[PDB]
RNA sequence: CUGGUGACUAUAGCAAGGAGGUCACACCUGUUCCCAUGCCGAACACAGAAGUUAAGCUCCUUAGCGUCGAUGGUAGUCGAACUUACGUUCCGCUAGAGUAGAACGUUGCCAGG
RNA sequence: CUGGGGCGGUCGCCUCCUAAAAGGUAACGGAGGCGCUCAAAGGUUCCCUCAGAAUGGUUGGAAAUCAUUCAUAGAGUGUAAA
RNA sequence: UAUUGGAGGUAGAGCACUGUUUGGAUUCAGACAAACUCCGAAUGCCAAUUAAUUU
């Protein structure tokens, strides 16, 4: 569990990188679960039910994020609400990486999990979701359309190796 | 790499440097390490035939005065129209 | 005809008093739109960038950092 | 990630608050600075610049074991005392760059308590 | 947009003169002014 | 037929023709040039004139380069016209050389080749001018 | 975390047949099937499953000759 | 010597490389209390002192990038005198660019060592 | 009013260039705006900081929102320009 | 008139920004501008003198 990740430095990081300094170790930061669009000329119930998606993914209400940006021939303008984001930081964040670790295994239908090469040169998996996986408390009997969210696990990693192997914990790669 | 020149005065009018440019000579400068700026006139076909074959960047000793340093030309100063020089710079290397 | 007959009946702006000059209380010293020129120790700017004096003294234009410069007023005896 | 210079973040916090900065050397200005176990307290003329009278946390008469927000107190107390002796009484109170909150009101809680006037 | 006139709730009329727009404010406002009668400040219906 | 396909004016002052030319004033891209030793505007029409003329006498030797690009529009009031009631429409783009300029560039044939290619030239355009080789020392 | 703001959680009871890992939460609330004293792991759904068990990566010539006999 | 706080047109800055540590400064450990995040104790605030010099921070060499910069010479010009030329001559003032070069900061008050 | 008169265009106000590094300076010279708007888009006390470019990500309109890094100033400033 | 201090971006010149451009492999060279500027004069202008001369 969270111990582990005690261990995991110890374990191959502290062998495996040769760091010579306890605090030059990796670490998980944050995560976001910026869910999308909910396309706003119809969707004042579609954002309303993702929401709660989220929401019950993870025990905080999201904040709704806004559009900035005046994109002509869109329905989309300076205002506007199109978009939600939550954020999870302390112990929580290291409930919902178990928690998906531990039961988005065999409810993926995918071999290699979502990605092998997700390291964007800075430390960040930004993974995919098909909404069956994640939300085991969200059953397949509340809402219909099925989005894929966006788990993006920003870690104090400083090379992209670094993650692969920090990471190794919990993870199919 | 033989080109001795002579050392003119200090606050040059502006006439007296249009008649000595009308005959074979052209003004210049000496700076570097080793020596200190001094104002010079050196003459224009001695300068050309020196510069013929030594290169654009040779080394000229050039006798400033009584001493003799050698000296590269940093930059020269060029009439398109009138295909002349008219000004020379000399840079004293140790 | 044309298209172009227009313009305003503009701005006496610039610098109203000199530097070294002696000054009242209320004078205007700098007509601007912006600033070009900051107020400096005993003059304020007024509603439409206006530079004055606060004090009966001499005027001093200086430099105020990369490229800015202010105005003062000094209170010589 | 990158991490965030919390002085840095406060040393330019403070620079635009010193924009109505008046140490004039019959009003000057306390200062104060916090590291983490450090409050530092000092009295400055703008005018001139220099120092008029400094009290710190790590003084052998303010050495103690407290909550260093009921230590704090014992810091405005110290130089309320000093600025007394030098014939100032009304002060100008710039709160560095921190929120005058919690360690800073009662460093000057503590010395408006003293005389010192502000 | 029109124009409105702030008249004193106690001191008992007209003090000062404003605009408005009637799209965006259809009641009538509401406003504490000085009334230099009663020498304090009071408050202010629109005519 | 060279002109920009843009312009923020196209109604504007005229240039100023005395002095000498700031800039062109060196051969650095053929092995021969034309200068120019007197002053006047190059018209855009007459620059092709030239580049035609010059272009066939080599015969695909090598390449030309026109270092002088018409960038300033002139107007003109139409015909029999009273004076003043505003400024005349755009009539063609100009080019100011003044003494110094290089107008032209060849390189890849002969002196004896170069030297007759932009003698055709000359003769398209309304200064004078004069063969040049590149500087060097 | 604010007071309201944040949804209601719990320890959820994540004791499911893949070793019963019940150290997650969630808002899953439900009849508490199976309440142990070791972990918590009573109330929401959760008493079985085969996600930690068997996971997606760790988990016509034939039938020409079967019809026949070649 | 280290630290707090002002003054100086970056000669003070970027950049890369390397040293440094309980009198300090920081990461760091936590959320009961003060207060707090349009979600998150990340930040802010507070209560703390196990772990570390890795990072920030400070110190030390480097002239790659920026910043600074003559002298000499030119452009352009005030005045004069010739002239009607896309001008000449004389005198004074004199750029921009570009070179040689300067430079990896000077300095005041306070508190410690 | 007016390169006779007439047609066309013009009349009051604001910004730029012409305008010759103070200020001012004409033409039927060259370019654009105004005849409002905002109950906060005003006052004050705290805090905050950009557009864009790569990268990796269900949507993809190449171009929504999300994250990291380089961004000095290329954003924003109700409404023309300075 | 001499000295001293100031405000102000013109001539020239430069591409650091807005536009306009030629030839090579975002760069390496070359050019253009009343309404372009990283720069920037000579003069004129506003003042001080505890300076001379004349009205």
């Amino acid at each position: 569990l969270k111990e582990k990740f005690n261990t995991e430095v110890t374990e191959n990081l502290m062998k495996k990188f040769n760091y010579s300094s306890v605090m030059e170790v990796p670490k998980i930061d944050k995560i976001v679960v910026n869910m999308g669009v909910g396309d706003a000329v119809q969707n004042s119930k579609v954002l309303d039910n993702a929401v709660e998606e989220l929401e019950l993914i993870t025990g905080q209400k999201p904040l709704v994020t806004k559009a900035k940006k005046s994109i002509a021939t869109f329905r989309l303008r300076e205002g506007m609400p199109i978009g939600a984001k939550v954020t999870l930081r302390g112990e929580r964040m290291y409930e919902f990486l178990d928690k998906l670790i531990s039961v988005s295994l065999p409810r993926v239908r995918d071999f290699q999990g979502v990605s092998k090469k997700a390291f964007d040169g800075r430390g960040n998996y930004t993974l995919g979701v098909k909404e069956q996986l994640i939300f085991p408390e969200i059953d397949y009997d509340k809402v219909s359309k099925v989005r894929g969210m966006d788990i993006v696990i920003v870690t104090t990693a400083n090379t992209d190796e670094e993650a692969r192997e920090l990471l190794a914990n919990f993870g199919m790669p | 790499a033989s080109l001795k020149s002579i050392i003119r005065q200090g606050k040059q009018t502006r006439s007296d440097l249009k008649q000595l440019r009308k005959s074979g000579k052209v003004p210049a400068v000496v700076y570097g390490y080793g020596t200190k700026n001094v104002s010079v006139k050196v003459d224009e076909v001695e300068f050309i035939k020196v510069i013929r074959e030594v290169g654009r960047n040779g080394v000229i000793e050039l006798g400033v005065g009584s001493k003799t340093i050698k000296v590269m030309v940093a930059d020269y100063q060029f009439d398109p129209l009138k295909n002349q020089i008219t000004h020379i710079d000399f840079l004293a290397i140790n | 005809s044309t298209k172009n007959g227009r313009d305003s009946e503009s701005k006496r702006l610039g610098a109203k008093r000199a530097d070294g000059q002696f000054v009242t209380g209320g004078s205007i010293l700098y007509r601007q739109r912006g600033t070009k020129i900051y107020p400096g120790e005993n003059v304020g700017r007024g509603g439409d960038d206006t530079l004055f004096a606060k004090i009966d003294g001499v005027v001093k234009f200086e430099r105020k950092g990369r490229d800015k410069k202010q105005v003062s007023v000094y209170a010589v005896a | 990630i990158s991490k965030i210079d919390k002085n840095k973040v406060r040393l330019k916090r403070h620079a635009r608050v010193r924009t109505n900065l008046s140490g004039t050397a019959e009003k000057p200005r306390l200062n104060v600075y916090r590291s983490n176990k450090h409050i530092y307290a000092q009295i400055i003329d703008d005018n001139k610049g220099v120092t008029l009278a400094q009290a710190s946390s790590k003084d052998s008469d303010i050495a103690t074991t407290a909550t260093k927000v009921e230590l704090a107190t014992k810091v405005g107390e110290a130089i309320a005392k000093k600025a007394a002796d030098k014939g100032i009484k009304e002060i100008v109170f710039d709160r560095g760059g921190y929120l005058y909150h919690g360690r800073v009101k009662a460093l000057a809680e503590a010395a408006r308590e003293s005389g010192l006037e502000f | 947009r029109v124009n409105v006139t702030l008249a004193c709730t106690e001191c008992g009329d007209r003090n000062y003169i404003t605009t408005k727009n009637k799209r965006n404010n259809p009641e009538r406002i509401e406003m504490k002014k000085y009334c230099p009668r009663l020498n304090k400040y009071t408050l202010h219906r629109e005519t | 037929m060279l002109l920009p396909k843009r312009v923020k004016y196209r109604r504007q002052h005229r240039p100023k023709t005395t002095g000498r030319s700031k800039g062109g004033n060196y051969v650095t891209f053929g092995e021969f040039g034309l200068q120019a030793t007197t002053t006047s505007w190059i018209t855009s029409r007459q620059i092709e004139s030239a580049r035609i003329a010059m272009t066939r006498y080599m015969k695909r030797g090598g390449k030309v380069w026109i270092k002088i690009f018409p960038h300033t529009p002139y107007t003109k009031k139409p015909l029999e016209v009273r004076m003043g009631a505003g400024k005349g429409a755009v009539e063609g783009w100009i080019a100011v050389v003044k003494p110094g300029r290089i107008l032209f560039e060849v390189a890849g044939v002969s002196e004896e080749v170069a030297r007759e290619a932009l003698r055709l030239a000359s003769h398209k355009l309304p200064v004078k001018t004069k063969f040049v080789k590149r500087e060097e020392l | 975390m604010k007071q309201g703001i944040h949804p209601e959680y719990h320890q959820v009871i994540f004791l499911d047949t893949t070793t019963n890992f019940k150290f997650l939460s969630g808002s899953t609330k439900t009849s508490s099937e199976m309440m142990e004293w070791e972990d918590g792991k009573e109330y929401p759904v959760i008493r079985l499953d085969i996600s930690s068990d068997s996971h997606p990566f760790y988990t016509r010539v034939e039938r020409f000759n079967k019809k026949f006999g070649l």
